[PDB]
């Protein structure tokens, strides 16, 4: 079991428990009328980030295993970035990186305007 | 020669090899027997053994009765693929080989009453679960179990061709064992159950005994000699402090080195073997002898009479206890 | 009457198209599954994989194969499997699999009157299992087997464990040398790739390592070598050859045990608990040798101080070694 | 209706010549590639290769397979792939490859109404990667996979990455203990052989080696032995036995470490950076022993000069060792 | 005139029944055999086997294949072998074999006008050879190849060596690094099993191991190290560092040689000659080290006794080592 | 498209692939060429090498003439299994692989005049017998020989496509060699006679030269420094007996250690390499230095002047002889 705690512009996702079985953390955002949208993903060990097109060159993702945290730094914001943000954990054989169904442990929703 | 071709064409005319003989009317009976041409090496680390066999099956198929100038047709083995054959498999096999050089190593013979003899040459790797509590004085019964994969006991049964003890024949020069000795085999049959039903299983147990010579001349003799060497110190006069100190330290170092080197050919079992107990006892004896010498040396210059008494008592107690321990251990393990 | 059976089987396979799934164009075909684990042979930290042999049974319904007038299950020769549709089941995390083929292909096809097909295989598979060795040898691992459809999406095929938690048998009989199977779990879910959603069955085992082998293999040898190194303090300081021989032999044996330990493990870039223990033991033996060096250095002019230092080290080193063992076994338990 | 689809597919395959490519005799057929990386099992310097597992997807259009009246995409049993034309794609730098075949051959065929074919395979390949180990173990490698058409020239066939930069996924699934992935790159080009020009796709990864504990596990012992060899400078020159013993022991220990280390590392035949470092440390310890030899040679007739030479060696040797370390770590980092 | 040849060949295979041997129902067919041995790669002691590459030619007569009007011997495409009858020849003592298949299957079918068939294959086979290693490395082995008919008894077929004692060629050109082929023998006999009597051909080689490598690698270093261990007796007892360094180095070198060699052989339970020699050398060097340790412990109060004990060891050890060498080389030669 | 289908069906109508082109009329001529894409690792222990090639063959078949809109049909390699092809094999091949991923790595092209081009991608492991007397300063000519298996020189002959030197082409960046340099290759053809007849054989020799730097910095430099260390002993004064004893013993031990590690790496051969001679002479030098010290010690107390003279004369003689020996050794074994 993994417990995710969200804080935070910069958002921090701190995970506890079985972070070895879920080696990938991903970020999603929900619009008021739209479904959840993938933002980016980070590997706990490999540090290999992946980003969606709409936040390329603007958002950055970093990981530190000292206290098991992943940081999403958002820069050059826009009014089309007002969505409730979520952090989630993905299993080792869970499939595609862009689909919310494949992520098991979801954090609490965080609002951004 | 045309007569035999016409006979074979008529035999195969309308034959359906998807159906076993006697389907819906009777059980198919298969007589089996094994000729071991070589009982290959045993791998203790992998808990497995390799065996090379002629596997022989025989059964009745009324659809293949014929009448002609000969009573037995010894056919090319391709005919085997045109008729029905039993789907025998080895339950504890790991990765077997059916030899195909220079041709498929199979033979098929048809007797005029419809009897089929079907023989193949196989190399089977099989699991032998070993318990090593009595190591290196352990004995094992390595099994080989086979039976039908798809046909339950209501459809196919297996029987040994002759007396069960005489249906598994080992070649006289067919032994590739280096560490074990094959003492014999026990042959049996029974019923297994599974989620798909009840099946007949034929079982052969080969009885293997580990040779002890390597471990006698590699571990037991040096341990015995080290214990005796440590006990010689009890007979040196109490003034000869450097000699007894050299004895003690050298024997403890040798025992530690042998104990560390002792587990180099064994599987990573989670329990202790008998040799481990022997080595532990030898270490305890050597260490206690060194502690005895230390105690004697401590009292040498203040209570020499007490030191002499301790030496005299130990000089008798240590060998007697070592002899009783050896007696009990060897009686326990060589008579089991 | 075998001729009627032959005619019925010929009729079932007349015009049969194996390119099409059952109920093609309609609702998804439901495939049930079950596994009998025959054995789990070898678990390798070096390769991060395990080997497993199993009887794998699939059940489904094909209304093209329904027959009447024969009140029996029809077990057919396994070559009929080449003339039928079967599911395209595969294992995601496997590295090399094969079906046993002695004496024939270990395959079973059984038809039922209502059209139910039972399809059985005997499979030996090596499967990947990433291991967390940070607490080795006091670690616990989770090894999985992932079962998925390759070509058909969830709109064509569905998986389910046939019998619930009873669908996997034979786990309690498995004996492993280094491990014991604490628990096994069965999961069913869906997985989304770029080409659609696919059914997924997961079978997971949790393995707890037995400690006895490591007590016998590294812990006891290290303790015995450390005690041998402590034997030097009871030999008179003027026997230089004996005590230097003792120090060199103990250091060499420590190095040999450490090299064996690291040989039996993958080349991970971080420090493990056993590495910490082994370098603690190395520090202890090195400090004992350095203590002898100091005593030999200062004993020419101050024999009494050298004797006192040796005598006090006789007590201090066992006590501090006991404290280090206490701390080590308290931090990990 | 299943019979209607059955006859539609029978009509599709009726008169189909598998010996001819789509648009044979006309414009080249375009094939789009996709790769989904599952894992990289191992990277071997001794064998100079690496093992990769992947889903390999090919996309093309065959007008002979167009059908109408069914507004659906036909996912067919993979055996139908034996009756269709497929590209003759191969990997130039691969050494041993297989398609997984449990429970069936891991193959996928999907047809679309306009004639588009999607063809998927699950492949494990051991591919060659010539590694330059001159900076080993501080080295950085570049390993590639070359995808080419064997028989069809650029007049017959074209390759392109389907989706551009997004044509290869699963790079974050690569978990190597000894390496980390820094970057991956996609390339498209043409290659000229004596038989014509052929399309070529290239997928490259840049591997960075992880340093940690194992880097120290080797370089530190030599430095520590060299420092112990420097301990001789502070011991007075009347102790000929002690200083001679120090020099011989340090020299022989250096030789033993070097020989065992080389017996341990992979058996590359060429000389690495670490070999040059170890040889430098050997040179330093040998020079220290030679310095003591000289001091012993001259101190009986010029003790003041010998004391000055020793004092200056005391200062010079740590300084020159620091310079050697500085130059080595500047050159190799 | 390829039309007429095609007519003749099609006529030959028209009514041919591959299921029946030539002269089915009559006298046994005679099969002559030739072997051209191309190489012997590996003679393994650990695996107890050897590898052989050869050209295996079979010669027989099938009257169904006689033809007239074509004054040529017809070499046919090797795939025609799948339509003719061939003997079911197998090797009893082979563990793993294969026919080479590059560029095609290395097979030859040559028909003759009178119906004679020549059938050739190029085969590599690993064959089991149990070895007696009691005299290793001065041992002599006898390795065989057993060629037999599987299904046909002596009433259907009979083997013979075609050309007498010249049926096997290429023996005199084999080059083995570790062995020399002293002799080769050819035998023809019958073997009875429960299913009848079968013809058997046996090809045996007698291999003699070369000793130069083991003299270079193990015996000479061991002798030199033993003499080095005897060098201590000629040094004065006050030079503690030299003698202790000598003893520790000799002991560790003997252990390294012993382990490194002993880990190149199978886990046989008996003692080989080199194991006995190495154990004796280890005993000698260990006793020299113990003697020095004892002399060093008591050379302060009793120097004369230490000098006498050293001098007697100096004389006793070479003589007993000479006697041990004499007994060893008289026992094993 | 249907035109090409009809053309292909007409080519294969009445075509017997059991018969070589020109059977009974003339000799089939096969033109061959090789493109080496990678010259793989060389193994000294197994005496073999691996090579990856595009193997190209071309011949003429009158039965495959056609007339159509296209001049060359570039067909799917399945067609290659329906026509005659040569049965080329590698005489010294050990175990080769015809690559099959993702499809058979084969190509067939048919020209309208009946000319066939047939190409395949192969990995060949071939035997290269090595004479290691000059190791590690040796050079080898690894051969690759191929020809027909079943067709004698009266039926099939092989020729190189262009001039023989230009017919084997090695790619620029296709070197997988680690410890060797590919200096070049020679190309030839000939006849080989065996029990079944005379056959055409095509041969290509690749010339390899081992690089020496690794062994120079792995064995030769430590040995030279050990010899220099041993020669250092002549400068210690004769009073410092323990120092000179330590020098001699430790230098001899270092030489032993170098020799011991110097033997693990090499393959097993029953003759002496150049490295073996170098190590033997270095060992002899170190032992002779120790013997010289023993001689000096023997005369030290009775004839000190003689001991001083002998020590000085050795102090001068030994470096000069070692330098001359090194010059002779390297001149002999470098310009071989
Ligand atoms: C080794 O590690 C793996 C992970 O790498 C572990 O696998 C996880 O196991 C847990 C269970 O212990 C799984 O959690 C459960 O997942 C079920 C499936 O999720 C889907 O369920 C349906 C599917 O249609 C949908 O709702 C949706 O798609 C879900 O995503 C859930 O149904 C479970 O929820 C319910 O579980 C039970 C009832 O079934 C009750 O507790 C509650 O009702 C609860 O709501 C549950 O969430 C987890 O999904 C697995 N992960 C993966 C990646 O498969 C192994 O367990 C572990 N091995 C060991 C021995 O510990
Ligand atoms: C591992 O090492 C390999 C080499 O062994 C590296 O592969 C090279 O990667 C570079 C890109 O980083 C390649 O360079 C690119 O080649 C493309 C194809 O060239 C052909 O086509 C062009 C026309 O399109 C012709 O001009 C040319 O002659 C070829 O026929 C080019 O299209 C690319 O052009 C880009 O750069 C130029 C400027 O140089 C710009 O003008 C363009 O707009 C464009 O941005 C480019 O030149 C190179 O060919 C690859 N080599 C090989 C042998 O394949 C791997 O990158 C490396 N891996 C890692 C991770 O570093
Ligand atoms: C490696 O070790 C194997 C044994 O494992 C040796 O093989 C043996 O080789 C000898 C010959 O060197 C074989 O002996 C021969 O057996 C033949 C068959 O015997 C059967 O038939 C005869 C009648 O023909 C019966 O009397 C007999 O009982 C058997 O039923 C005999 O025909 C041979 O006799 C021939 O030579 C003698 C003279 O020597 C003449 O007098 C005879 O008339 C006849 O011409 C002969 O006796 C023996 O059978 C082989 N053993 C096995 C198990 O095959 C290898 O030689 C050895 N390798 C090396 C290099 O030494
Ligand atoms: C590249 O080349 C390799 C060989 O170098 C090929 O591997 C062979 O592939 C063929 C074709 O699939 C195999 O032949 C077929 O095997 C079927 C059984 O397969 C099982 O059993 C074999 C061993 O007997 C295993 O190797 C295999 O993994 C399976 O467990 C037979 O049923 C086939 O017979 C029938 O084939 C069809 C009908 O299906 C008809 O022609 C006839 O009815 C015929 O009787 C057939 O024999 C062969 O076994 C494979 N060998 C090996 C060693 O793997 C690759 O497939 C090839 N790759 C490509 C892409 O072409």
């Amino acid at each position: 079991q993994v417990q995710l705690v969200e804080s935070g512009l910069r958002l921090s996702c701190a995970a506890s428990g079985h972070t070895f079985n879920y080696p990938i953390m991903g970020w999603f955002r929900q619009a008021p009328g739209k479904e959840r949208e993938f933002v980016g993903a980070i590997s706990w060990s490999g540090g290999s980030t992946s980003y969606a097109d709409s936040v390329k060159d603007r958002f950055t993702i970093s990981r530190d295993n000292a206290k098991n945290t992943v940081y999403l730094e958002m820069n050059n914001l826009k009014p089309e970035d007002t969505a409730v943000y979520y952090c989630a954990a993905k299993g080792r054989y869970s499939g595609g990186l862009y689909y919310p169904t494949n992520y098991d442990y979801w954090g609490q929703g965080t609002q951004v305007t | 020669t045309t007569v035999f071709t016409r006979i074979l064409d008529r035999l195969l005319d309308g034959y359906d090899n998807r159906l076993r003989p006697g389907l819906g009317e009777r059980v198919t009976e298969v007589k089996t027997d094994i000729f071991v041409t070589s009982f290959g090496p045993v791998s203790d680390h992998d808990m497995e053994y390799t065996i090379d066999v002629f596997f022989r099956q025989s059964w009745k198929d009324e659809r293949l009765k014929f009448k002609g100038p000969m009573t037995v047709l010894r056919l090319n083995n391709l005919m085997a693929s045109k008729i029905w054959t039993p789907d025998t498999f080895f339950h504890n096999g790991k990765k077997s080989v059916a030899h195909n050089m220079t041709m498929p190593n199979k033979l098929l013979r048809i007797t005029e009453d419809g009897t089929l003899l079907y023989t193949m040459r196989l190399t089977v790797r099989a699991e032998c679960p070993m318990h090593l509590e009595d190591f290196p004085m352990d004995a094992h019964a390595c099994p080989l179990k086979f039976g039908s994969y798809a046909y339950t006991r209501a459809e196919v049964v297996y029987e040994w061709t002759r007396e069960p003890a005489r249906s598994v024949v080992v070649a006289e020069d067919g032994s590739r064992l280096n560490q074990y000795d094959l003492l014999g085999q026990t042959v049996d049959s029974g019923i297994v159950q599974s989620s798909t039903g009840e099946y007949v299983v034929m079982t052969t147990h080969f009885h293997l005994k580990r040779k002890i010579g390597y471990f006698v001349i590699q571990t037991y003799l040096p341990c015995i000699m080290t214990v005796i060497l440590s006990q010689v110190s009890f007979w040196l006069n109490r003034e000869s402090v450097p000699a007894r100190t050299v004895f003690g330290v050298t024997t403890v170092l040798t025992m530690t080195t042998l104990s560390i080197s002792a587990r180099n050919s064994l599987p990573k079992v989670a329990y202790a073997t008998a040799m481990d107990w022997f080595i532990a006892v030898c270490y305890a004896f050597v260490f206690s002898a060194l502690i005895e010498f230390a105690t004697v040396n401590y009292f040498t210059k203040s209570q020499p009479a007490r030191a002499a008494k301790i030496d005299r008592l130990s000089r008798i107690a240590f060998p007697l206890l070592f002899g009783i321990f050896n007696l009990v251990y060897w009686a326990t393990y060589l008579n089991r | 009457n075998m001729s009627f059976v032959k005619e019925t089987v010929d009729k079932l396979l007349k015009g049969y198209d194996i390119r099409l799934r059952p109920d093609f164009g309609g609702p998804p075909v439901c495939v049930g599954m079950n596994i009998d684990i025959a054995s789990i042979d070898m678990v390798s930290e070096v390769n991060m994989d395990y080997t497993l042999t199993m009887y794998f049974q699939q059940y489904w319904r094909d209304k093209r194969l329904a027959y009447s007038g024969i009140p029996l299950n029809l077990t057919l020769d396994n070559r009929v499997a080449d003339q039928l549709w079967v599911p395209d089941t595969y294992f995601l995390n496997d590295k090399k699999s094969f079906v046993h083929g002695v004496t024939v292909k270990n395959r079973m096809i059984r038809l039922h009157p209502d059209g139910t097909v039972l399809y059985g295989l005997r499979i030996t598979t090596t499967a990947a299992c990433m291991m967390d060795l940070r607490r080795y040898p006091l670690d616990e691992q989770n090894c999985t087997l992932e079962i998925e459809s390759y070509g058909y999406t969830t709109d064509d095929i569905e998986f389910y464990w046939r019998g619930g938690d009873k669908a996997v048998t034979g786990v309690e009989r498995i004996e492993l040398p280094q491990f014991s199977i604490v628990e096994h779990r069965l999961v069913s879910r869906n997985v989304v790739f770029a080409t659609g959603a696919y059914p997924r069955l997961s079978l997971s085992f949790r393995l707890k390592r037995n400690i006895g082998y490591f007590i016998l293999q590294t812990y006891m040898p290290s303790i015995l070598i450390t005690i041998l190194s402590w034997v030097s303090f009871w030999i008179n300081y003027d026997a230089s050859a004996a005590r230097v021989a003792l120090g060199i032999t103990t250091v060499l044996t420590m190095t040999t045990i450490n090299t064996h330990l690291r040989e039996t493990l993958p080349k991970i870039p971080y420090v493990k608990a056993i590495d910490m223990y082994l370098m603690g033991c190395f520090v202890f033996v090195f400090l004992a040798l350095l203590e002898y060096a100091f005593v030999n250095y200062i004993f020419f002019s101050q024999p009494a101080r050298a004797a006192a230092i040796d005598r006090w080290s006789r007590i201090v080193f066992p006590f501090t070694f006991s404290l280090f063992n206490l701390v080590y076994w308290l931090y990990y338990v």
